[PDB]
This record gives C-alpha cells, sequence and structure tokens, in this order.
C-alpha cells in the first residue's frame, strides 16, 4: 500500500515524500493521498510528522488502516470482536447472497430469508457485525457440524476456516505489539471464543470501525441539501441517495450521490436508514447507480470523537448565548460548547464538508490554537 | 448457543 | 511456620529498654533503648523515643526468623511505681504497627509482697 | 469589578498541640485539592446547562469579513461594527483566528483602514484596533 | 519491601515494585536478564529485569530462603531455579515447566551456597552452614541421586 | 403557570382525565424562610425571574425548572421585576434603599446599577467645568454624579456623621467636605 | 387542546521464548493478620459498660473496622482483627486502649479521644508513692486533689487540658505526654501538701502558657 | 485570666477538632453593639431634630454601590511614589 511506504518512510524521519529519489517512484497522486489518509488516522500531525499512533502503525504490519482499528481496540475486552471482524473482511465475504444462490424453490428462498434472520440480531442497522455473528457463531460449531452448518446457512465453507486461523495470528500480532511481554504471548483458542457484545460495547464496536474509515462516511442528502433529491416515505431504502464527505462538488449533485447495496441487511429494514452510515469502499457494480458496502452507522458525536484524532475535523469559535457562557481557567484554557464540522471547511467549496451536533468539550491553546482536549 | 436486642451482647459482632 | 519471641519491655522514669528473646530468655535476639534513639537526655523517657526502638527491635526480629512475639511489659516496680509508663505503651504500639504477631501481654513488674524503705524519706518526694 | 462578591475520625493532629514536644526539639515537622475541586465547579457548570440548538458555524461578523475580502468592501463589516453592543464587540475582537496565514486579523486592519479614510465614526474606529493590540 | 531496578547508564531507577516481604537473597542469571527474591515467608519472585515484571511467583518453602541458584544458557531451553532455605532444604523449580521438578532435605542446617553444573544431566552443589557439601546429580525426569557427600570442616558460606 | 408567595410553580395543562384543566407538574422554591415578593415571566425564551424577601433573585428556565442563577442585591425585599422584549434585560428595584439594577444574565454584565440617598440630601456642589454634580446626604455618605448621564460614579462612606457641606477647589481635581463627626 | 388556544465514549503459560539475543522469556505470573485481644473488665464499671455499650461499638466495628464481643462467662471485652475487613494493623491495640480507659474510670466520649487520636497516653501512680500518707491523712490528701465539689480536680484538667480519674488513692491521667506529665505535678505537689489555692494559681500561669504557644 | 473549675462539657476529642478548626464570638458583641448605638443614636437625634429623621436601616451578594467608578483600575490609584 501507498500509505504503507510513507508510513514506514515517515517513521524513519524522513521529511520529503513527494521529491524523495525513488529507483520505481509511485505517482504524486498517490504519494499526496496516501499523506492525507494516513493523516485522516492520526498518525501524521498537521505538519506531517508521525505520531505515537503512528510509529505502532510503522510496528504493526498490516495495512495502516486495519493498523488502526487494532490499536484503538484495547479498551473493555473489545479486542475479539474487531479481531473476528478484521478476519473476516481481510479474507473475504462468507455470505453467499440470494443473487448467486440465483433465488430472486420458494421455500428454499424462505430458509435463505431464515438464516441472515439468525445473524441479523446484533444491530439492525450494520453488515460488519452480521459477519461478527457467523464467525463467532462457527467457533462454537463443533467439527462434525460444520458442513451441515455449512449448507444450512448458505455459508462457504473453506472460507471459514480460513478466518478461524487468521484471528489467531492475528490477535498474537497486536497481542505482541501491545503486550509488555511481546514475543512471549501465545494466543490460545479460548481467547478467540466469547459471549454476544453487550449493547455499550456494540456501540464501543461501530465507533472502532469508524476509526478506520473515518473517511469513508457517508451523509443521507435529504440532511444536507433538503430538496435536492426527493426523498419519501414511499421511496425504497436502495434508492436513497448519500453523499460521501470528500466527494468533490460537481455541477449537479446528483453526481456524486451513491445508495445503499440491495444485500445490506438496510434494504429490509423498511424504516428511514441511518442519516450517517460508514462504508467499507464504494463499487460502479450496477449501471444504474454506484454502490456501497456499508459496514456500521454512526452518530454525531461518536463521529467527532473518531475524527478529533485525525484532520478531518474542525471546531468552530466558542459558542455564545442563553446558557452558553465559556467557562475560562487561564489565558490557555476554557470550557465551552462548539459546533464541530466534519470534511470540508466552510470556505473550501471544492469538497463537500457538513456540521455535526454542537457538544461540549475542553481546549487548550497551543501554539495559538484551542487544540481540543477531551468532550466533556 | 447465542449466537446461534443489643448487637454482640453473647456472639460475635 | 510461625516462630515465637518474647519482647520483653522495660519502661522506666527515665528510659525504655525494648528486649527481645527467644522463649526461654536466656539468648537475646535484639535490645534497644530510647538512649539508642534520641540526641537528648531529657527525651529518653519520651514516648518518641520508645517507638524508634521498638521499630529497630521489629526490623531486627525479622531478620533473624522471628515473626510473633510474647509481650511481658513491666515498671521499675520494687517500693517504686507499679504501673508501666507511656514509653511502654508506646513501644507496644509500635510492635503492632511493625508488623510483628503479639501473642500474649501480661505485666510482670516486680510486686512486693513487703518491701524496705523508699528513697524519699518521711516528708515525700517527687516534688 | 463587577464580578460578584463570593472532620475525620481520625483526626491528623501532631506536635505541640498534642503534647509531642520530642518531635519538635529533633526536628521533625491543599492548593492542588482547590484546584482539583475548581475542576469540578467547572465540569458542574458544564453538565448545569445543555442546550441542544443548531448553530451556525460562522457567526455573522466573520462571515463578512470573509465576505468584504473577497470583495474589498468592509462597509457592512463597519456597519454592523458600529453597531454591536461594547461586550459583543469585544468577544468577537478576541475571537479573531490567530494562526498562519492570519488572514482573518490581515482583514480586519483593512476594515478599519478603510473606516480611518471615510473619517467618520473615528473614535470607534481608533479604540477597535486598540483592543486589537491588547 | 521494595524492590528497586536500577539501569547505571541511564542512571535512573527504571523499576519499583513491592515484595511480600523483606529479603536478604538476590540473584541474577549469567545472562542478566532475570532476577529472583528470597522472603523469609518462603516465597520466591522472579523478575524480568529488562521488562521489570514478575515472571514466576513459587511459594513452596517453609523457612526464609537463604540459596538462590540460576542455571541457563544463551539459546537454550533449560532455564531452571535452584532454592535452600534454612531448614537443610533445596528444592529444583522449572521455569520453563513452571513447577518443583526434585525437593531436597539432606541438610540440616541453612543451605547457603548452591551451584548447577552441566554434565556431558546436571550436577547440583549444595552446601550449608552444617559443615558438610552435597553433590547430586539429576534431569528432567524423575531422576535425583546423591553421588558424594564432603565433610569440608569449615561452615560453608558460599560453594 | 401559576406561582405562589409560598414558593410553589404549577404547571397546568387541559387533558383527559372529559377534558379539564390539571397540575401536571409542581416545581417548589426551597427558600429557608425567604418568600417569593414579584414574580415575571417571558414567553418567548421561558425565563422566570422571581424576587424573594429576603433580598434575591432567581433566574429559572420552564418548564425543566433550571435554576439558571441566583443573585442578592442585598438584605432588602426585591419589590418590583420586569424583563425587556428581546428577554436579555432584568430590570430589579428595592423600595427600602431605593435601588434599580439592570442585568445582562447572557454575558452577566450590569448595564445599570444605582443607589439612591437613604436621606435627604444636606448640600450639593457642582465641578468648576458642570460636567460633575457631589451630593451630601445626613446618612454621611458622599456621591459623585454625571451630569451628562445622570449616574453616580462613586460614593464615599468615611464620614461617621451626616456631611454638611461640600466645595471644590478653583482647580477642580479636589474637593473638600466637612461632617458633624467633626472632621474635614 | 386547551380551549384558551390560539385561533459513553472511547493462566500461566508453560513455556518459554528465546530472544535474538539468546535470553528467555516468560509469561506474566498470575497476578493484615488475624489477631485478637483480650481485656477483662472489673465488677464496678460493668453496669457502666451495659447501658454505654449502645456507644461503644459502633465507633470500633465502624471506623476500626474490628470484630467486636464480649464473654460474659469471663466478664471480659474482645477484639480481633478481621482480615477480610480490617486495613489498619495498629487498630486493633488502639481499640484495647479505648476499652482500657473506660476500665480505668474515664468517661466514655473521653475514651473516644483514643481511638480519634495516635499520640494519647494513660499516666498511673499512687499516693504512697509520693508519700506514705495512712488512716485520716489519707483521706485529707485524696480530698485535696479532688478539691470542694471536684473543683480542684477540673481546675487541673482545665488547666493542664488531661483527664484525671481518682480511684481511691489510685490515679489515672489521660492525654498528650507533655499534657499528662504536666498534671502530675500539680496533683503531687497536693498530694505533699500544698494548699489547693495556691496550687489553682501555678495552674493559671501554665494554663496562659498554654494558650501562647 | 480566670481558669474554670467545673466540668468541660466539651470532650477530649472536641477540644482537639476545636483546635483543628480575633475571636468570633467578640466580633459578634461588636456588631451588636453596633446596632444599639445606631438604635440609641436615632431615637436622641428624633427627640433632638427639629426635623424628619428616618429610621436607620449563603448566596453571592452584588455590590449596590462602589467607592470608586467602575471603568477606574486599582493600579491606576497608586501613586507612583507608592510603588
Amino acid at each position: 500500500p501507498v500509505e504503507s511506504i510513507v508510513l514506514q518512510m515517515k517513521s524513519m524521519a524522513i521529511h520529503n515524500i513527494i521529491n524523495f529519489p525513488f529507483p520505481t517512484p509511485p505517482d504524486r497522486v498517490a504519494l499526496s493521498k496516501a499523506i492525507q489518509l494516513l493523516q485522516y488516522l492520526g498518525a501524521l500531525d498537521n505538519k506531517e510528522m508521525i505520531t505515537e499512533d503512528g510509529k505502532k502503525m510503522s510496528l504493526f504490519p498490516l495495512s495502516p488502516r486495519f493498523s488502526k482499528m487494532l490499536l484503538v481496540s484495547d479498551e473493555k475486552a473489545c479486542l475479539p470482536y474487531i479481531v473476528a471482524i478484521v478476519s473476516a473482511l481481510s479474507v473475504g465475504d462468507p455470505f453467499i447472497n440470494e443473487f448467486e444462490l440465483g433465488i430472486n424453490k420458494k421455500e428454499l428462498r424462505s430458509k435463505f430469508y431464515k438464516s441472515r434472520s439468525q445473524f441479523s440480531k446484533l444491530d439492525k442497522f450494520s453488515d460488519v457485525f452480521r459477519l461478527l455473528s457467523v464467525v463467532s457463531a462457527m467457533d462454537y460449531v463443533p467439527k462434525e457440524q460444520k458442513e451441515i452448518f455449512m449448507k444450512k446457512n448458505f455459508l462457504r465453507g473453506k472460507l471459514m476456516e480460513e478466518i478461524v486461523k487468521l484471528r489467531k495470528q492475528l490477535m498474537y500480532i497486536i497481542k505482541s505489539n501491545t503486550s509488555k511481554e511481546n514475543i512471549a504471548v501465545v494466543i490460545r483458542n479460548e481467547d478467540l471464543k466469547s459471549d454476544i457484545p453487550s449493547v455499550i460495547q456494540i456501540k464501543l464496536l461501530k465507533q472502532m470501525i469508524c476509526a478506520g474509515f473515518v473517511d469513508h462516511v457517508a451523509v443521507r442528502a435529504d440532511v444536507l441539501f433538503p430538496d435536492d433529491a426527493k426523498i419519501t416515505n414511499r421511496t425504497s431504502i436502495i434508492n436513497i441517495p448519500y453523499i460521501p464527505v470528500l466527494a468533490t462538488r460537481t455541477p449537479n449533485i446528483e453526481d456524486c450521490f451513491v445508495y445503499i447495496h440491495p444485500t445490506s441487511i438496510l434494504n429490509n429494514l423498511g424504516e428511514m436508514p441511518p442519516k450517517y452510515m460508514l462504508y467499507y469502499s464504494l463499487h460502479l457494480g450496477g449501471n444504474n447507480k454506484t454502490r456501497m458496502n456499508t459496514l456500521c452507522d454512526i452518530a454525531s458525536t461518536p463521529l467527532a470523537n473518531i475524527a478529533r484524532k485525525g484532520l478531518l475535523l474542525t471546531y468552530s469559535k466558542p459558542l455564545t448565548g442563553q446558557g452558553l457562557k465559556t467557562v475560562n481557567l487561564s489565558p490557555t484554557e476554557r470550557y465551552c460548547y462548539v459546533v464541530p464540522r466534519f470534511g470540508s471547511t466552510v470556505d473550501n467549496d471544492l469538497k463537500i464538508g457538513w456540521d455535526l451536533n454542537p457538544i461540549a468539550v475542553h481546549q487548550k491553546k497551543q501554539k495559538g490554537q484551542w487544540t481540543v482536549i477531551k468532550f466533556i | 448457543n447465542p449466537w446461534l436486642t443489643l448487637p454482640g451482647w453473647g456472639e460475635w459482632a | 511456620s510461625q516462630v515465637f519471641g518474647v519482647a520483653r519491655i522495660y519502661a522506666s522514669f527515665n528510659d525504655t529498654f525494648v528486649h527481645v528473646t527467644d522463649l526461654s530468655g536466656k539468648e537475646t535476639i535484639a535490645r534497644v533503648t530510647g538512649g539508642m534513639k534520641v540526641k537528648a537526655d531529657r527525651d529518653e523517657s519520651s514516648p518518641y523515643a520508645a517507638m524508634l526502638a521498638a521499630q529497630d527491635v521489629a526490623a531486627k526480629c525479622k531478620e533473624v526468623g522471628i515473626t510473633a512475639v510474647h509481650v511481658k511489659i513491666r515498671a521499675t516496680g520494687g517500693t517504686r511505681t507499679k504501673t508501666p509508663g507511656p514509653g511502654g505503651q508506646a513501644a507496644l504500639r509500635a510492635l503492632a504497627r511493625s508488623g510483628l504477631r503479639i501473642g500474649r501481654i501480661e505485666d510482670v513488674t516486680p510486686v512486693p509482697s513487703d518491701s524496705t524503705r523508699k528513697k524519699g524519706g518521711r516528708r515525700g518526694r517527687r516534688l | 469589578r463587577s464580578k460578584p462578591k463570593e472532620l475525620p475520625f481520625f483526626l491528623q493532629l501532631s506536635g505541640e498541640k498534642v503534647g509531642d514536644e520530642a518531635s519538635v526539639r529533633e526536628g521533625i515537622a491543599h492548593r492542588r485539592d482547590q484546584e482539583a475541586q475548581k475542576k469540578l465547579d467547572a465540569e458542574e457548570q458544564m453538565n448545569k446547562f445543555k442546550v441542544t440548538g443548531r448553530l451556525g458555524f460562522e457567526s455573522h461578523f466573520t462571515k463578512q469579513l470573509r465576505e468584504g475580502s473577497q470583495s474589498k468592501d468592509y462597509s457592512s463589516l463597519l456597519a454592523t461594527l458600529i453597531n454591536f453592543s461594547p461586550a459583543a464587540v469585544d468577544l468577537e475582537i478576541r475571537s479573531l483566528n490567530s494562526f498562519e496565514p492570519f488572514d482573518e486579523i490581515v482583514w480586519f486592519i483593512d476594515a478599519l483602514t478603510q473606516g480611518l479614510k471615510s473619517n467618520k465614526n473615528f473614535e470607534l474606529y481608533e479604540t477597535f484596533m486598540s483592543l486589537l493590540f491588547k | 519491601q521494595l524492590l528497586k531496578i536500577f539501569h547505571l547508564k541511564t542512571g535512573k531507577v527504571v523499576r519499583s515494585m513491592k515484595i511480600s516481604s523483606p529479603s536478604y537473597i538476590l540473584d541474577a542469571d549469567s545472562t542478566s536478564t532475570l532476577l529472583a527474591v528470597g522472603g523469609t515467608d518462603g516465597s520466591i519472585i522472579v523478575v524480568d529485569i529488562e521488562n521489570g515484571y514478575i515472571t514466576h511467583s513459587f511459594k513452596g518453602h517453609g523457612g526464609t530462603i537463604s540459596s538462590l541458584k540460576f542455571y541457563g544458557q544463551l539459546n537454550s531451553k533449560i532455564w531452571l531455579l535452584a532454592s535452600g532455605d534454612t531448614n537443610g532444604m533445596v528444592k529444583v523449580w522449572d521455569l520453563v515447566k513452571r513447577k518443583c521438578l526434585h525437593t531436597l532435605q539432606e541438610h540440616t542446617s541453612a543451605v547457603r551456597g548452591l551451584d548447577i553444573i552441566e554434565v556431558p544431566s546436571l550436577n547440583l552443589l549444595s552446601g550449608g552452614r552444617d559443615d558438610i557439601i552435597n553433590l547430586w546429580d539429576f534431569n528432567m525426569k524423575k531422576k535425583c541421586k546423591l553421588l558424594k557427600t564432603l565433610p569440608v570442616n569449615q561452615q560453608v558460606e558460599s560453594c | 403557570y401559576t406561582v405562589s408567595k409560598d414558593g410553589a410553580v404549577f404547571v397546568w395543562e387541559f387533558t383527559k382525565r372529559k377534558y379539564s384543566w390539571r397540575i401536571t407538574k409542581k416545581h417548589f422554591f426551597y427558600a429557608n424562610q425567604a418568600k417569593v415578593k414579584c414574580v415575571t415571566f417571558h414567553p418567548a425564551t421561558r425565563l422566570l425571574a422571581v424576587g424573594f424577601t429576603s433580598g434575591e433573585f432567581r433566574l429559572y428556565d420552564l418548564p425543566d425548572f433550571t435554576l439558571i442563577q441566583q443573585l442578592s442585591m442585598g438584605q432588602n425585599p426585591v419589590n418590583t421585576v420586569s424583563v425587556n422584549q428581546t428577554g436579555e434585560w432584568l430590570a430589579f428595584g428595592s423600595s427600602k434603599l431605593g435601588q434599580l439594577l439592570v442585568y445582562e444574565w447572557q454575558s452577566e454584565s450590569y448595564i445599570l446599577k444605582q443607589q439612591g440617598h437613604f436621606d435627604s440630601t444636606n448640600s450639593l456642589a457642582y465641578s468648576p467645568d458642570g460636567s460633575r454634580v457631589v451630593t451630601a446626604s445626613e446618612d454621611g455618605k458622599i456621591k459623585v454624579w454625571d451630569i451628562t448621564s445622570g449616574f453616580c460614579l462613586a460614593t464615599f462612606e468615611e464620614h461617621t456623621s451626616s456631611v454638611t457641606a461640600v466645595q471644590f477647589a478653583k482647580r477642580g481635581q479636589v474637593m473638600f467636605s466637612s461632617s458633624l463627626d467633626g472632621t474635614v | 387542546v386547551a380551549p384558551t388556544a390560539l385561533k459513553v465514549l472511547l493462566h500461566e503459560s508453560k513455556t518459554v521464548v528465546v530472544d535474538d539475543q539468546g535470553k528467555p522469556r516468560f509469561t506474566s505470573a498470575s497476578k493484615i493478620k488475624f489477631e485478637s485481644r483480650k481485656i477483662m473488665v472489673p465488677p464496678h464499671r460493668m453496669t457502666p459498660l451495659r447501658n454505654s455499650w449502645t456507644k461503644i461499638y459502633p465507633p470500633l466495628v465502624e471506623h476500626l473496622k474490628l470484630q467486636v464481643r464480649m464473654n460474659l462467662k469471663t466478664k471480659s471485652v474482645e477484639l480481633r482483627t478481621n482480615p477480610k475487613f480490617t486495613t489498619d494493623p495498629g487498630a486493633l491495640q488502639k481499640g484495647a486502649d479505648f476499652i482500657k480507659a473506660f476500665t480505668l474510670g474515664f468517661d466514655l466520649d473521653d475514651s473516644i479521644a483514643l481511638l480519634r487520636l495516635d499520640d494519647l497516653y494513660i499516666e498511673t501512680f499512687e499516693v504512697k508513692d509520693v508519700k506514705t500518707l495512712t488512716g485520716d491523712h489519707l483521706s485529707r490528701a485524696i480530698g485535696r486533689i479532688a478539691g470542694k465539689d471536684g473543683k480542684t480536680k477540673f481546675a487541673i484538667e482545665n488547666a493542664t487540658r488531661t483527664r484525671i480519674v481518682l480511684a481511691d488513692s489510685k490515679i489515672h491521667i489521660l492525654g498528650g505526654f507533655t499534657h499528662i506529665r504536666m498534671a502530675r505535678e500539680s496533683v503531687v505537689s497536693l498530694i505533699l501538701g500544698s494548699p489547693p489555692g495556691k496550687v489553682y494559681g501555678n495552674l493559671r500561669t501554665v494554663a496562659s502558657r498554654l494558650k501562647e504557644r | 485570666f480566670e481558669l474554670s473549675d467545673v466540668k468541660s462539657s466539651k470532650s477530649l476529642a472536641e477540644i482537639y477538632e476545636d483546635d483543628y478548626t480575633l475571636s468570633e464570638e467578640l466580633q459578634k458583641a461588636h456588631s451588636e453593639i453596633s446596632e444599639l448605638y445606631a438604635n440609641l443614636v436615632y431615637k436622641l437625634d428624633v427627640l433632638s431634630s427639629v426635623h424628619f429623621v428616618p429610621k436607620p436601616a449563603e448566596t453571592p451578594t452584588i455590590s449596590m454601590e462602589d467607592a470608586q467608578p467602575l471603568y477606574m483600575s486599582n493600579a491606576s490609584s497608586l501613586a507612583p511614589q507608592e510603588i
């Protein structure tokens, strides 16, 4: 990955990326994109020097995006869920969908609908945890029940054993770096096995995934530009548009629009989908519209805290008004409400930013800038 | 599986 | 797993002795007095001198291997006062704080059934 | 100036008051807690209010400061600048951003520079930039 | 009861821990990465010096620990710890297996000298304040035999 | 919203038990002994300003009953309270000492804060230029006033007894006063 | 409708690993004693103990976290250190001293001072140790210490800042080491025969010095 | 200085808490003294006055009246010699 090249190169304390004399130079555009993406992960600072998080990424051998989740996962014993997640995306999708099954027989399609339903319990609006559901469920399937479990759920078996092996090695990598006994850690199956994540753990789990794909966050069009596209209750979920954060504003805003995939859990929702959705990537597949590979839904304040580390988030001046006094401690310390802005700056009309809900937060003047510390 | 009286007068107190 | 000692404390008006020995008493383990631990004579009998002496003994007691002691507090006795003074009490406190388990506490002051005449004389003493 | 006018069971008592004069002779002898408490009061002021209204990223003044620089005409900014209360004047000058390239400070100086040329509202234009240095 | 690790090159106290009881026996392996602490409670604490954490906590001895000996080689899986108490009792603890391998009681007085050497089978040299020295052969299996007891005619402080 | 002297605020709403007015919520002012003397409410901003007899006023948000602020103007009762059209200025008044205070609760700033003489004014003196006039009362307190603003800029309470006379020097920088206490 | 209407954020492994330097690397290892005190209570003090113990166990069981009980059969108060709850090593001894002060004759609230502080001691001595008084001479000495209506004893208590329990010819003084000492000389001076009035004068002098320092 | 000859109500702890926590009672006399003289002077002033004499008159407290103007600063109130 071009981000790993710059990341390893920056951990080498090498300042000039763009003009470096590579024997085989990567194109300047990707090198620039890598720096911005690697900044979005909070590993480079605003002057493009490696931070403490970035140095840990240099130690991790995976892609810098998958470097980020594991590092920030060391809280509330949610690691096995993240490891189970990261293994699934790394290998691929274990779900044989209805279109692949050619069932888009009425009794067979109906079994396919239940099989998805049992794995849908973790979260209504999210697909990445349905991946978690099968991976964790696989651990409790005995050896003699695999193929029956495989055939019953329309899942790919040989892919599944891969996930279990990938979970094993991956846990060793993060434990080695995070744990003080780096080399001495030995992985065990019991560690991988775990029970249902709690609601707080689920929310804790959605925001960890955001730490990786903070750039890949999409807003409903009806939020950012009311009436730009006609949205109403009768519209199906797959036809509800969304806009990426860093999409360049076209003369016609419909070009930037991106839509949910039918296979996603959100399609069978019926109710209105999330105002923000987190997507692994976008796919031109499907002549009608560009589709999402959606992972999980994030709220306003959760998104703000994740992009707080990154440079994709900007804060306004202190708010004043009814019950909005800005408490001040020192010349370089204060407590007030601020409306965070995620994405492009208001001045920057090329890229498409938006404003988040106002939240209590702590700032300190560093280098003449009220750097944010923590949300109150 | 889911995925699928005076205190202590005569006694110790 | 618990080796016992005997902490014999002698609380006099002008000094306090903290003496720890075996159960028998023939062999001493550690003897420390207030004069060890203070710079001025007036403070030899002070409780502060006593606690310092007890702590030094308690540390030495541990080094030997003894982990618990039996306390035999005493005063000068004889023709003089029969109750241990504050110095003896302070030493007993320090031993408890030191961590050495206290087995049994007894007062063994020399109490005369009959005694000779005291130093004061008829008109009294201790002005 | 206008700001409004403002035990433990185990008592840790030692020294001469308790009669331990020996320790005195031998030489043996909370502000952060107040700071920690004042921390809690600040948070206790933060949690007291939960205004949830939607507010714009940019205030009216800063919008005109940006717009005026685009058009090189600060009259709207100057006209509203006269209209603010002395407090609303003062908070805005301090709220002015202070990072490189310092564009915002540059425009405001140009605003007051334009105001002086008009030869109107002089005492006002004079005092604003005095607050600017302050 | 505070174990403190001091780095000479940095000239600072890198790590500080609390031990269960004050200890008067300290032993460091030849490879300069492990430290053994022997308290009077009979507890043995093995600490990684570089990483500053407890690696093993053996509590089998009854009396105060009097002798500690580390046996090991660079690039070896045969790391061993030998402990001798004041009761003339010696145990051969396993670091890799994290268990007691052999138990010895032939000494009567306190064991003050321990040493293990490789026989090209491991030979242990145990000496105590009872004016004798015991030579033993042992392996990772259940083999532990006394070869010779040598009366040295002096109180063995170290051997 | 109805408020009582005892310090109780009742919220009335028209609802089914067929439909009738009922007290849905009840808020109490837990003043130790102070009794409500004056009350005002601004519907647009939902601000409740109440002046108690103890001499302190509380700013509340309805219907959540959040204590925005509490301040004391003295030991005398807060006689009257009023709210601006916009709802940002609160005017309070105490009759005993003749106080009038206008409060910017948004910024916690004082638009106006003046106290009148308790006694009759014994004497007066103009500044040489006339920009300011100094007044003296039987209390023994001197007050300096601006003619253009008509407000008290400073008060002096050094004199124990009534100040009998006040006069300026020709320069105007200095002022002199005499009092029955026996001092100039 | 009213008729007035309008219109939260973010087993030891049995093996070793050898590192590049050849060093071994192991896994992390798996991550107040019971004591008792006996104090016997004499007969004359137990009725005070009965009606007062409603206020004696709370501080011991709560603040000192001691395990309290007494033996009716042996008529003794018992305190034990509970290993799973007790935290202060000196609490058990501290509790014993507090019980002892009540046993000697001191008031309960007076005895609580022993629990509250760590620097209070009891000084004890007897009249004959000062001077051999017998018959009426002994009785008059005891009266002189107490004074009319106990005034002389209270004067010493307030001036020297201690307490005195005058049990026949048995004297106990409770307070800080220097404070209890100051009381002794005043008591002893009375025993030797100093008139109470002259003694009272010296109490006033030392009391002023106490306030000054 | 007079020494109390009666039993002290406050127990041996209580004096230690009192020590742990020019005189509060002394200034209570001062304040109550000032109250009466205002009352005495008023009534005598009333009886001896030709003209009407009116009767003389936790939570954060507002200062209705200030000795110096609001815009004035304390530092500006000090002469160069004083500084």
